[PDB]
C-alpha cells in the first residue's frame, strides 16, 4: 500500500520537457 | 530443475523473491522484557 | 536597477516559496495578553545561617504564581584572587523543592555547577560566573554579594509559575542546606581560614500577580503542568591507574520519561575539579612555573576544555543488557553531544547523552521512560593513568588513550537525569501524578 | 503597594498590549509529538582511508530517518601548539551527498571554513573547534579524534530529516575526499612531516526510529521537502598590486532560488588563510620577534579580524547587467551584512551578502532566482598591495584603500551560493525537481 | 539500539506522545509574499 | 537554638497522622565520665503541646 | 520505638512497622512492587588511635 499521485507543483517557465522518474514496486513471488 | 535464486528480503513467506530495495519496511521490536517487574506507582497528596 | 530586478527574476522555483503566501514577514501582530505584574519580595529564613547550616524558608503568599528564585549571598574572600571558585554555587549545598508536604525537586550545587557547566553559554554563562565569583582579581577582604538563581522547572518559564492561588489548602517550601566549607572563602584546600565572615544569606521570590479574570481562573479551575525534575545518585567512580584502564557497569535507579542523562567524574575535596590536575597553565595551583603543584588546582581556573585531563575514554548505555547506541569516546559525550542537542561548550570532565532532540528547551523532543526499563545501565571506560602531570611535555603531546597520573583523584562519581513529571494542581492541593 | 499597584495603573493605553487577551504567559502548552528514538550508529567506508585519498559510505537502512551525520578523524601533531588550523576540516576536502545516483549536494573544506565564520557563534564557535583542532597548546605526537559534523540540509534539523523509509529503491551515499596535505598533521608549508601518521576515519549517521504511526505514513506516503543546496564556483582572483586597485566582473554562473551569496579571498597554499600576512601581533609566524616572516602565517591565529589584512576595497553584484544595490565597501560585506542579518562576528576575508532577510535560518525569507536571471555578474574592486608588511607601523597605521603587499598572495577567489530546491520523494524513489 | 528506546512506552508518555500532534519531522514552511531588499544612500542636508 | 532559650516548631502537613516526636541534640562533655546524668534530659527543661 | 529492647552498637534496625516484634502484621513495606530499592550509607572517618 503506497500512495502515488500528480505532485501538483507550478507550471515550468521556460520549457515543457522535464524528468518523469515514474514510479516502481520492485517486488517479485 | 528451476533455480530459484531467491533475493533479499524477510518478513515474508518463501514466495516472494525479493520484497524491499535497500531499506524494506518490515521492523520488529524488541519483547520489553522484565515489564511486569515495573509497578508505575502513582502520586498522592497529603492532607492539605 | 536595484531591488525591482530582483522582484522581475520571478518563476516556477519561487511558487515553492512565495505563491499563495500566507504570511508577510513585513507586518507582525503581536498577540494581546493577560494584565499582571511582577514584584521582587523578599523571605525570610528559619534557621541559624552559617557555614554548614540547613535552613529553611516557606514562600508568602503575596502574589498569586511564582517565577524566578535568586538566593543571595554575602561572602568575604579568605584569601588572594585566584583562591575561589563558584562560591555562591559552592555555599549552596543543596536546595529542597516542596509543595503540599510532597518533594518535587533537589538540586545539588554540583548540579548547579554540572547544569551550567553544560547548558548555559557566552554571555548568560559569564553573567552568572560574575554573580557567584569574584572574576575581576579582587583580593583577600573583599567583600561581594552572590546571587544564584535558582533553576527549578518554574523558575525557567513563566509558563510553569507555580499557582501559589491555585494551592489554597497547600505550603510551598525550599529547604537549603549551606556547605560546611567554601574554597577560598572560610577554607583553603583542608585548611579553615581563620575568622572568616559566617555568610549572609536571604531568599527572594519573584511574585506574579494576575488581574481579575485570570487570577479567578487560577484558583477555581483544575491545571496540570508537565515539568522537569532531577533524579540523582552519587556512585564511587572505578577509579582508573597507570597500570589499567578501568571499568565499570552502573546501574541507574532512575524513572519517569527522561530527556537526557548527564555526569561528571570529580575530586570531592575541589569543588567542580572535573579534570585531572596537571604543571600546564590553569590545569594547578602555580601550574607553568616552579612552584606548580600538582595536588591542588588553582582554584580560579579550575575549571577547563583540555580533554587530555579527562577520565572517561568511552561509554554507552544499555536498556536491559543491550546497547543503546555504539559506544561513543569520552569526548563525544563531552563535545559533540552539547554540539548537537545545546549549541554551548562543554567543560572536560562533564558528559551529556540525550535522548531528546532539544533537551535543553521546555518543550519534550523525545525521552527514555525509565519507568519502564528493568534495567538501565550506564557503562564506562577509563582513561589510563600514566602521565607524569608534573612534565607538561608528558602532558600536552600524549595519545587519546591516557591521562595525568593525577587523575586518580577523581573518585567520585555524579549521574544525573533530567525527567518530565506532572504537576497536578486542583480544588486547593496538588503534588505529583506520577511516582 | 507592590506589585498590584502597576496592575490597576490601567487604561485607554493598555487596550492595545491586554484587551481582550489573547494568551497569557503563565500557562504553557506543550504539543504531544509522535513517538520516535534517535541512535547513533557507525558506516562502513568503502576505500583506504590515508591522505589523499577519496573514500565512500552507503548509508545503511538501520533506522527510518537520518538526521545528523558525524565524520571522526584520528590525527596526530606533526609539529606544537600554533602549526595546526582547524586540521580537520582541512582533511575532509569535499563531501558530496547522493540520493539515487543525483548529486543533491555537495561540501569543501572551505565551505565549511566559510560557513563556520559566517554562521557559527560564541560559545558554539568555540566548541565547535574544539572538535576540529587542537585548542589546549598541545605539543607535537599529540593524538586527538575530531569531529566534524557534516552541514548538509538534513544534518542541520530533525525537520528536513531525511526518509530513508520512504526512498526503499534509492541508494544514499556520502563520498568523502581527503586532502593531500594537511597543516601541522602531515606538512608544514610546503615540506612533508616524516614520521606522520595516516588518519583514522569514522562516519556516523544519528537515525531516527519511528513508532508505527509515522514509520507506516513515511513509508506509504508521498514527501515534498523543501530543502537547501550549496552552489560552487572556484576562480581566480583579479590580483591586487602596489601599483593599482585590480578590479573584476566575474560571472556567476548559478541557479535557483538564492538565499545568500558568500565568498572569500584566500591563499590556497594556507588553508583558511583568508587576509594578508604581517608583522604585526598575531599575524604571521614569529610576528613582534626578530623570526617573523610574512611568507608563512602563524597557523594556530590563521583567522583575524583585522580588515587591515583584506582584499576587498568595494562591491556590488549586478543582474542582468543592473546594479542590484549601491556598491558598498568590502567591510560592509564583512561586518554589517552578517550584523543585521546572522547576528556573529565574520573574520577579515569573508564577505556575505544576504537575499534573505534571516540566511542563517531554515524558513525561506527572501531569494534571489538566478534561474531567471540570464546573466548575474559579481563585480570587485581591490585595495591597493602598498603596505610594507614586514613593519607593523605601516599596517597598523594604514588607509581604507590599501592592504599589505603581502596581500597579492590570496590569489583564489571562492564564490558560493546558497539556494533552495524541493526535493520530491514518491512510492520509494526521489530526488530533486529542478536541475 | 532506538528500537529499545521506543518500546519503553507507559502510562507517564501519554502526556508527551499520546494522541500526537505534531511531529519534529516533517517541517512546514509558511509561504510568504514576494520581496526584495536593496541598500540605498540618502542625501544629506547640512555640513 | 543555645542554653536558657525557647525554640518552637509547628508540625508540618507531610502525612495524615503523628505519633512519635524525637527531639535529637548534640551535646558535648565539659568534665570526664562521672559529671553528666541524663544531661539531654535535663537539657530539655520543658515541653509543651 | 519499635521493640523496646537495647540494640548493641554496630547493628542497626529500620522498621516498616509499629511494631516489628509483633506478628499481625501493624505494618509492612511491599518490595515485590518497587523495581529500585538501595540502601544508601555513609561511613565514619576512621582517624581515631
Amino acid at each position: 500500500f503506497v500512495v502515488v499521485g500528480k505532485f501538483v507543483e507550478p507550471i515550468p517557465s521556460n520549457p515543457g520537457q522535464d524528468f518523469t522518474l515514474l514510479p516502481m514496486d520492485q517486488t517479485y513471488t | 530443475t528451476e533455480q530459484l535464486r531467491v533475493g533479499p528480503g524477510l518478513g515474508v513467506g518463501p514466495e516472494v523473491a525479493a520484497t524491499g530495495g535497500f531499506h524494506q519496511f518490515y521492523r520488529q521490536l524488541p519483547l520489553n522484557i522484565n515489564e511486569y517487574k515495573l509497578t508505575q506507582l502513582p502520586g498522592r497528596l497529603v492532607p492539605g | 536597477a536595484g531591488g525591482l530586478s530582483q522582484l522581475v527574476a520571478y518563476g516556477a522555483q519561487d511558487v515553492y516559496l512565495t505563491g499563495n503566501p500566507q504570511i508577510t514577514f513585513f507586518k507582525t501582530v503581536y498577540r494581546r495578553y493577560t494584565n499582571f505584574a511582577i514584584e521582587s519580595i523578599q523571605q525570610t529564613i528559619n534557621g541559624s545561617v552559617g557555614f554548614g547550616n540547613k535552613v529553611s524558608t516557606q514562600i508568602s503568599r503575596n502574589g498569586d504564581l511564582i517565577t524566578d528564585i535568586v538566593v543571595e549571598f554575602v561572602l568575604t574572600k579568605g584569601g588572594n584572587g585566584g583562591t575561589t571558585y563558584y562560591p555562591a554555587e559552592e555555599l549552596l549545598q543543596d536546595v529542597e523543592l516542596e509543595i503540599g508536604g510532597q518533594r518535587i525537586d533537589k538540586h545539588y550545587n554540583d548540579w548547579f555547577r554540572t547544569y551550567d557547566a553544560l547548558f548555559r553559554m557566552n554571555d548568560d554563562r559569564y553573567n552568572y560566573r560574575r554573580m557567584t565569583d569574584w572574576v575581576n582579581n579582587e583580593l583577600v577582604g573583599a567583600q561581594k554579594r552572590f546571587y544564584v538563581p535558582l533553576i527549578f522547572f518554574f523558575n525557567q518559564t513563566p509558563g510553569l509559575a507555580l499557582p501559589l492561588i491555585a494551592l489554597q489548602y497547600h505550603e510551598v517550601k525550599l529547604y537549603f542546606t549551606l556547605a560546611s566549607q567554601v574554597q577560598g572563602v572560610n577554607y583553603n584546600g583542608s585548611s579553615a581560614i581563620a575568622g572568616a565572615a559566617q555568610p549572609t544569606m536571604s531568599v527572594w521570590v519573584d511574585y506574579i500577580f494576575l488581574d481579575t479574570q485570570e487570577r479567578t481562573r487560577f484558583a477555581q479551575l483544575p491545571h496540570e503542568y508537565l515539568i522537569e525534575q532531577l533524579q540523582f545518585t552519587g556512585s564511587e567512580t572505578a577509579t582508573p591507574s597507570a597500570t589499567t584502564q578501568a571499568s565499570q557497569n552502573i546501574r541507574l535507579n532512575f524513572n519517569h520519561p527522561t530527556k537526557y542523562l548527564a555526569w561528571n567524574f570529580n575530586n570531592p575535596t575541589n569543588y567542580g575539579q572535573y579534570t585531572a590536575l596537571a604543571n600546564i597553565p590553569g590545569a594547578c595551583s602555580g601550574a607553568g612555573t616552579a612552584a606548580a603543584t600538582v595536588t591542588t588546582p588553582d582554584y580560579g581556573n579550575t575549571g577547563t576544555y583540555n580533554e587530555q585531563l579527562a577520565v572517561l575514554d568511552s561509554a554507552k548505555i544499555q536498556l536491559n543488557g543491550q546497547d543503546r547506541f555504539a559506544t561513543r569516546k569520552g569526548s563525544y559525550f563531552n563535545k559533540v553531544q552539547p554540539y548537537q542537542s545545546i549549541g554551548g561548550v562543554t567543560p572536560a570532565g562533564v558528559y551529556l547523552y540525550s535522548f531528546a532532540l532539544k533537551p535543553a528547551g521546555r518543550q519534550p523532543s523525545g525521552t527514555c521512560n525509565f519507568s519502564r526499563i528493568d534495567n538501565a545501565t550506564l557503562s564506562l571506560t577509563y582513561k589510563t593513568c600514566s602521565i607524569d602531570a608534573t612534565s607538561p611535555a608528558a602532558v600536552l603531546g600524549n595519545t587519546e588513550t591516557v591521562t595525568a597520573n593525577t587523575a586518580t583523584l577523581l573518585t567520585a562519581l555524579n549521574i544525573y537525569a533530567k525527567n518530565y513529571n506532572v504537576l497536578r494542581i486542583m480544588s486547593g492541593m496538588g503534588g505529583l501524578a506520577y511516582a
